[PDB]
């Protein structure tokens, strides 16, 4: 029954412009507000403003008229927002809501909106063995580093899929348009150096590296 | 703009358990019409918010009757009697009756565990990317409970605060505890400018900071 499917350009350059579209079921479009929220990670969520789609309406927020522009298209039930003169603070996940007048009530999937000057960047990816001598008690913690790459996402793998236990995969943060991913393994103190443990990582827009952990 | 502070930002709760958050306007919601558009919603980690209360403490349709919205003017009330896992994600609450509209800064509900102090490791950088340029020194912060912990880099005693990037990862499924990555770049030869590199961490645990370090 009733959806706001979201579908909108997500990987752009700064100084561009991207149009993320919102189409409306399951209910009379018309009869409604649709109201755009800004999201940036980790973080709350900001009202942008909001368009009656009956009138063609509209209401924003200072912070962002100017930025977003809101637009309806009736003859198709889908809305959309106009993002301009994009910046690095406008990579969020921007949602559209059905609402009334004062308020939302049912949300739109989200379209994530990167802005990045990359391009499609093979990552380098380094083994991170322990430090050295005065260290370990029953356990050694290994790592992996993958940095420097675009776009996401990448698989981090141990030893080709077994070696489940003990690691953890840090969400990746974009720092200077490309981003870095890292991983933890922990294992017993007689598994290393003796039992070889290798990393893996792949990256769908390039190419495959398998890495292993010496010393 | 009008400001929504919530109360707690982080809610431990066994399973089971009633649950209060509270969302303080810094001026009264009740508006000329004498509706209160105060709105409450649910974000679970991987999409969308959910509605939850209309207009201080109606419920919507599916919400379960275990959500109870109360308070009026500035001070309003969210509270789950019997939380479920469902039931764990963010909570936000919502201002209509001033443009521009606000949320509060959310409220997580996670499980609550015994403290576990971290697991820190340091990592200088590997063969591989001082012959390629730079310097990586990681330090992985694994398996601690609660999430408030404070890391920082110091390198020959000085504090660095440019060049490090640092990744959570969500509470942990079968664990209950949090990790963190702190990532410290610097040059090669600038790396080679200094020697002890340190990576102290504060956190409830212990009274006095966890120093890993190397040179």
């Amino acid at each position: 029954q009733i959806q706001l499917q979201q579908s909108g350009p997500e990987l752009v350059r700064p100084g561009a412009s991207v149009k993320i579209s919102c189409k409306a079921s399951g209910y009379t479009f018309t009869d409604y507000y649709i109201h755009w929220v800004k999201q940036r990670p980790g973080e709350g969520l900001e009202w942008i403003g909001w368009i009656y789609p009956g009138s063609g309406n509209t209401k924003y927020n200072e912070k962002f008229k100017g930025k977003a522009t809101l637009t309806v298209d009736t003859s198709s039930s889908t809305a959309y927002m106009q993002l301009s003169s994009l910046t690095s603070e406008d990579s969020a996940v921007y949602f559209c809501a059905r609402g009334g007048k004062f308020a939302m009530d049912y949300w739109g999937q989200g379209t994530s909106v990167t802005v990045s000057s990359a391009k499609t960047t093979a990552p380098s990816v380094y083994p991170l063995a322990p430090v050295c001598g005065d260290t370990t008690g029953s356990s050694v913690t290994l790592g992996c580093l993958v940095k420097g790459y675009f776009p996401e996402p990448v698989t981090l793998t141990w030893n080709s899929g077994s070696l489940s236990s003990g690691v953890h995969t840090f969400p990746a943060v974009l720092q200077s348009d490309l981003y870095t991913l890292s991983s933890s393994v922990t294992v017993t103190s007689s598994t290393w150096p003796s039992q070889s443990i290798t990393c893996n990582v792949a990256h769908p827009a390039s190419s495959t590296k398998v890495d292993k952990k010496i010393e | 703009d009008v400001v929504m502070t919530q109360t707690p930002l982080s809610l431990p709760v066994s399973l089971g358990d009633q649950a209060s958050i509270s969302c303080r306007s810094s001026q009264s919601l009740v508006h000329s019409n004498g509706n209160t558009y105060l709105y409450w919603y649910l974000q679970k980690p991987g999409q969308s918010p959910k509605p939850l209360i209309y207009r201080v403490s109606n419920r919507f349709s599916g919400v379960p009757d275990r959500f109870s919205g109360s308070g009026s003017g500035t001070d309003f009330t969210l509270k789950i009697s019997r939380v479920e896992a469902e039931d764990l994600g963010v909570y936000f609450c919502f201002q209509g009756t001033h443009v521009p509209y606000t949320f509060g800064g959310g409220t997580r509900l996670e499980i609550k565990r015994a403290d576990a102090a971290p697991t820190v490791s340091i990592f200088p950088p590997s063969s591989e990317q001082l012959t390629s340029g730079g310097a990586s020194v990681v330090c992985f912060l694994n398996n601690f409970y609660p999430k408030d912990i404070n890391v920082k880099w110091k390198i020959d005693g000085s504090e660095r605060q440019n060049g490090v990037l640092n990744s959570w990862t969500d509470q942990d499924s079968k664990d209950s505890t949090y990790s963190m990555s702190s990532t410290l770049t610097l040059t090669k030869d600038e790396y080679e400018r200094h020697n002890s590199y340190t990576c102290e961490a504060t956190h409830k645990t212990s009274t006095s900071p966890i120093v890993k370090s190397f040179n």
